[PDB]
């Protein structure tokens, strides 16, 4: 089926380089515009790059911009220059195809761990991590720093479950559409500022950390997060 | 006015 | 204009894909085969190799030809032969070793889509016309043919016959004999084509 | 042969002619209420405002 | 007189000229490039009518020159491009026509080229390739067209410094401009009479030759004047009789090379039987 | 027996057409004479969906009002995103010589036929992303000319053959046949409920077919040419039927007859599309004489013409909430009139 596996794990001297590479199958990888999303070993998501269907338009985050370069046989390269100490992430491949209806970010890779010896919306979840036993109804909060209700009708506020030692699930893309495969017992809700994922009838496979990221404008800046503990 | 033709050079020349 | 930037792009890319797509079609020559049943389309459409439309294409002298049969079709013909406004020719076939077709060709000629497209009329069959005029009068088919029963004189009554269904200024049938069993065909509809390709052009530039 | 497909046409005919009818006058009122109560919701015969027209 | 009898004739055909192309050339860049669709046919009428409206619309600039007497109100950039303007459009208009029969040449000549790689897109291209030509060849008279000579009032000369490069520009006009297009709209379309005499064509053979013979004697005596008084303002003395003649003269040729960019939409969109219905739809 | 089943046939008709005129007590135009008129409708194309190459032979409109399907001469079904005049989707057709197109209402599918005599489904919502073939729907003999869908899984086409059918997408079978028409039927159209659906044959007749049960309930007829297009009034108990006899008719379910002939002495060319309003008072009628002609549905009268293709049009169609027209044409442009 659909797939997006990824390699180039291994450990780098501060100052090096490598080509890291997303081998994807079981879609139209051309007419799909590739992310890359990257994990602290402790933090939450951060989005790192964006290229888009025919390589027409590319961007990159903040303290990523020129020191990684992203370019495409059903293989995506993000030609990445210059690592730090704080580029030490498990980077995650995602597509998503942008037109009236789609569902961006919809699937995510297994990604890979590396490691190494001003107007940006920012959104923060107040409740770090919220103790909830199985059965019982769950929310996670989620604000910005800017209204995602843009002039077309459309807020922009993505949802996505990341189960412990699993890759990340698109839950809720626009703040009120359910992605395909998730179950119904997932709702959200929201306006201009603050945004509320509502969870009822908790299973054991819910249980994880759950992640607000907004799409108004690029930067794709992620939320803290909030770590449903079981 | 011969002097002044030939300074009147047409813009569409 | 959040993602809508990149909605924008993705359209621009398929219109730029539609593009070349139709750049890439309108190379081909289409073609309309019609004909009586059992009139020798599938002879000829199949001599020269590769129940709805059957069509055909294949590649002659630099020209990718595009063969649309539509025998298949046993209905109501006006109701989609405008379908095939833009065919460059209509490639029409004849047996000539059994009338029937001649309503069907006035029909085709005179039809208000194909007033500028040139009919193409082959007569197949000819060693089998022969030898049906050799067993019986030609004047059976046409009472009103008063000339000798042979086959040079019996072939170009048929062809006048044929050609006079035309009224139009503008378009010209091409004939052309056969005998079941040549390779010509091919290189008969090659000139026929040409010369219609040119006469459209010309039409087009308003020359003439 | 012509002999079932003319008691098929027949059955036909008869069940068409089975169904009851009411008079043209109240399907007519029926058309012209049903446009009444919905002339308020029809964006065509009253030109919206550019406002609530998206496609302004 | 306040007026020679030769500037009131070129007054009266430039006004003439530009109200008629004016009308013609949107009303067939109108039809064409807003109703109609862009087939490879087409698109070199869209080319050339453009070619003509631009024409057209910047000969009220000539109308002015002529009626006010050579003074120049539009200042300095626009005396540096007016003319570089005027005559990018009035070639890109004589190219064109020259590409046209080119590309007739080519239709009747070689029709399973033409079928097989002749589209829309490589006409669009060849036209572009035909309007930097025109540009290229238009760049001198920007960079030396200016407001250099005189001193009451203002008269659009040349920053130039009889010398060598006005005979190189008047060349380069005259040859590519008239000779080169003009041999091959002839040559193209005696091959197409002569490939269309050969048999074939027996329903076209009277049109066709009606409609090339018409347009290349109209190209040829509007545009013959303007380079051949373009030469004899530089073979001739202008002290003597022939250079008053040809000084006075300047004005009727020029209108009646302008008159060229009217005449064209007639000549040339206004022949398909497909056009002109849509032209009559259109009023 | 012969002639005994045709007398019998024939004393049927005749029962048949006493009883239509017996339910005729009155005209649509005497009882509709009183009330105000429209009033001159001058829709306004905003706009222009400039992406076809061919002639534009059908187009659909989604549920929602804004997506749009339009499948071509060219071999090509895009997928219109109305607002914005945006291209969503480019589906490759295996055969260019389709006349039909559908929207699924859910939409997820889109089917397209044609000369091919196959229906075509085609899966929008793949997890791949390319949208696939997901059915090809082969068993009809003639080209297929309409194709409505009552769900993701049922869908009723309209063929040449004289016949419709009834299919499901997930099995690939007709799971009813509909058959009674002789000639060509060149159109269809399923009733907001989607458990009844008519279909106007090339016969000069159009038909009420029962999608459930696969028995035909009435027969109308009064058209003098073969009808084109055919449309249901928006409640669901009238429709309209277009014809190439260059009148549109409106007849009634319940009343089995013609209750008012839409023609002017002026036209002449026949009607290609039907379809009304979502009020139902306009009836926006496509005519072979390259203009659209907004009929007062009560009074008979024109009230505007959507004048402004060049070709002859060939399908149109309101949106779901009313909001906007759209009519296709040959001279390949989609506009979108409001």
């Amino acid at each position: 089926d659909v797939q997006l596996v990824e390699s180039g794990g291994g450990l780098v001297q501060p100052g090096g380089s490598r080509k890291l590479s997303c081998s994807a199958s079981g879609f139209a990888f051309s007419s799909f515009g590739m992310h890359w999303v990257r994990q602290a070993p402790e933090k939450g998501l951060e989005w790192v790059a964006y290229i888009s269907s025919g390589s027409g338009t590319i961007y990159y985050a903040d303290t990523v911009k020129g020191r990684f370069t992203i370019s495409r046989k059903n293989t995506l390269f993000l030609q990445m220059t210059s690592l730090r100490s704080e580029d030490t992430a498990m980077y995650y491949c995602v597509r998503s195809i942008y037109y009236y209806g789609s569902s961006p970010f919809d699937f995510w890779g297994q990604g890979t761990t590396l490691t190494v010896s001003g107007s940006d919306i920012v959104m923060t979840q107040a409740t770090s991590s919220v103790p909830v036993t199985p059965g019982e109804s769950v929310s996670i909060s989620c604000r910005s720093s800017k209204s995602l209700l843009h002039s077309n009708g459309n807020t922009y506020l993505y949802w996505f479950l990341q189960r412990p030692g699993q890759s990340p699930q698109l839950l809720i893309y626009r703040m009120s559409n359910l992605a395909s495969g998730v179950p119904d017992r997932f709702s959200g809700s929201g306006s201009g500022t603050a945004f509320t994922l509502t969870i009822s009838r908790l299973e054991a496979e819910d249980v994880g950390v759950y992640y607000c990221m907004q799409h108004l404008e690029y930067p794709l800046t992620f939320g803290a997060g909030t770590k449903l503990e079981l | 006015r011969r002097r002044h033709y030939h300074h009147a050079l047409p813009p569409s020349r | 204009s959040a993602e809508e930037r990149a909605a924008l792009e993705r359209s621009k890319a398929i219109e730029k894909n539609l593009k070349e797509d139709g750049i890439s079609a309108a190379k081909d020559v289409k073609l309309l085969l019609l004909g009586a049943d059992n009139s020798g389309k599938s002879t000829i459409v199949k001599q020269m190799k590769i129940t709805g439309i059957v069509e055909t294409h294949f590649t002659f002298k630099n020209l990718h030809f595009r063969l649309f049969d539509v025998g298949g079709q046993r209905s109501e013909r006006k109701k989609w032969i405008h379908c095939f406004e833009d065919v460059t020719a209509i490639i029409f076939c004849v047996d000539l070793s059994d009338h029937e077709s001649l309503m069907l060709f006035d029909s085709i000629c005179n039809n208000k889509f194909f007033i500028d497209t040139s009919i193409i009329l082959f007569l197949n069959k000819k060693d089998l016309f022969g030898e049906k005029i050799k067993k019986s009068p030609l004047t059976i088919c046409f009472p009103e043919y008063t000339g000798p029963n042979t086959y040079e004189d019996a072939a170009a009554y048929i062809q006048a016959q044929f050609e006079s269904k035309n009224r139009s200024p503008n378009k010209e049938i091409y004939c052309h004999m056969t005998c079941a069993t040549d390779t010509n065909n091919a290189q008969v509809i090659f000139d026929a084509v040409t010369d219609i390709i040119i006469a459209n052009n010309l039409r087009g530039c308003g020359l003439y | 042969a012509s002999i079932a497909q003319a008691r098929k046409l027949v059955e036909q005919l008869k069940m068409e002619a089975n169904i009851d009818r009411i008079k043209v006058s109240k399907a007519a009122a029926d058309l012209m209420a049903y446009c009444e109560a919905h002339a308020k919701e029809d964006p065509l015969l009253t030109p919206v405002p550019a406002s609530e027209n998206p496609f302004r | 007189p306040l007026f020679q009898p030769q500037d009131i004739a070129s007054m009266v055909i430039l006004g003439l000229t530009c109200l008629l192309g004016l009308l013609g050339n949107g009303l067939v860049l109108w039809v064409a490039g807003v109703k109609m669709k862009t087939t490879v046919n087409t698109v070199w009428f869209l080319h050339l009518t453009l070619a003509d409206f631009l024409c057209c619309l910047s000969l009220p600039f000539s109308l002015a020159h002529l009626i006010l007497q050579g003074h120049w109100p539009y200042g300095l950039f626009l005396c540096k491009l007016i003319p570089s303007i005027i005559i990018l459009n009035m070639f890109a208009s004589v190219f064109l026509l020259t590409a046209i029969s080119l590309d007739r040449c080519l239709i009747v000549h070689k029709p399973i080229w033409c079928q097989n790689h002749r589209n829309v897109r490589t006409a669009f291209a060849i036209c572009g390739c035909v309007w930097v030509v025109a540009f290229v060849m238009c760049v001198p008279v920007f960079v030396y067209r200016d407001l250099f000579i005189m001193d009451n009032r203002s008269i659009c000369r040349y920053n130039f410094d009889v010398p060598t490069p006005l005979m190189a520009i008047t060349i380069t006009r005259l040859v590519v401009g008239f000779l080169v297009p003009f041999f091959i709209m002839v040559i193209c379309y005696s091959l197409i009479v002569f490939r269309m005499r050969k048999t074939n064509f027996t329903k076209s053979r009277n049109k066709t030759f009606r409609v090339a013979v018409a347009v290349v004697t109209v190209f040829f005596i509007c545009w013959t004047p303007y380079h051949l008084v373009g030469v004899l303002l530089l073979i001739t003395d202008p002290e003597s009789s022939l250079g008053e003649a040809v000084m006075s003269w300047d004005h009727m040729s020029i209108a009646l090379a302008s008159a060229n960019s009217c005449f064209n939409p007639f000549l040339y969109a206004l022949l398909g039987k497909d056009f002109r219905k849509k032209a009559r739809q259109s009023i | 027996e012969l002639d005994q089943l045709r007398q019998e046939a024939e004393q049927l008709k005749n029962q048949i057409r006493d009883a239509r005129k017996a339910c005729a007590d009155a005209t649509l135009s005497q009882i509709t004479n009183n009330i105000d008129p429209v009033g001159r409708i001058q829709m306004r194309t905003r706009r222009t969906l400039r992406g076809h190459l061919a002639k534009i032979y059908a187009m659909h409109w989604g549920t929602d009002s804004r997506l749009l399907v339009s499948a071509s001469q060219d071999g090509k079904l895009i997928i219109w995103d109305s607002y914005t005049t945006n291209k969503v989707h480019a589906i490759p057709l295996r055969s260019s010589w389709v006349m039909t197109c559908a929207y699924a209402p859910s939409g997820n599918y889109v089917a397209c036929g044609g000369l091919d005599n196959i229906c075509s489904i085609y899966n929008l919502k793949t997890r791949e992303g390319n949208v696939r073939v997901s059915r090809e729907l082969a068993g009809h003999t003639g080209y297929l000319s309409c194709c409505r869908f009552l769900d993701d899984n049922q869908i009723v086409t309209s063929s040449g053959d004289t016949t419709c059918a009834l299919w499901d997408i997930e099995t690939g079978q007709q799971t009813t046949t509909f058959t009674g028409h002789t000639g060509d039927v060149m159109s269809l159209s399923l009733a907001p409920d989607t458990r009844l659906f008519v279909s106007g044959a090339c016969d000069a007749s159009a038909k009420l077919w029962d999608v459930r049960e696969g028995m035909c309930r009435q027969t109308f007829t009064g058209h003098e040419s073969d009808i084109n297009a055919i449309c249901f009034f928006p409640n669901g108990n009238a429709f309209a039927t277009g014809s190439d006899d260059a009148t549109c008719r409106l007849f009634d379910l319940r009343a089995d007859q013609e209750l008012m002939t839409y023609s002017h002495d002026n036209i002449i060319c026949g009607i290609t599309s039907v379809s009304f309003s979502k009020s139902g008072r306009l009836l926006l009628a496509g005519y072979d004489d390259f203009n659209c002609n907004v009929w007062d549905a009560l009074k008979a009268d024109r009230a505007g013409v959507l004048a402004g293709h060049d070709n002859r049009v060939s399908c149109l169609g309101v949106t779901d909430d009313g909001m906007a027209v759209a009519t296709g044409s040959w001279d390949s442009f989609l506009k979108i009139w409001n």
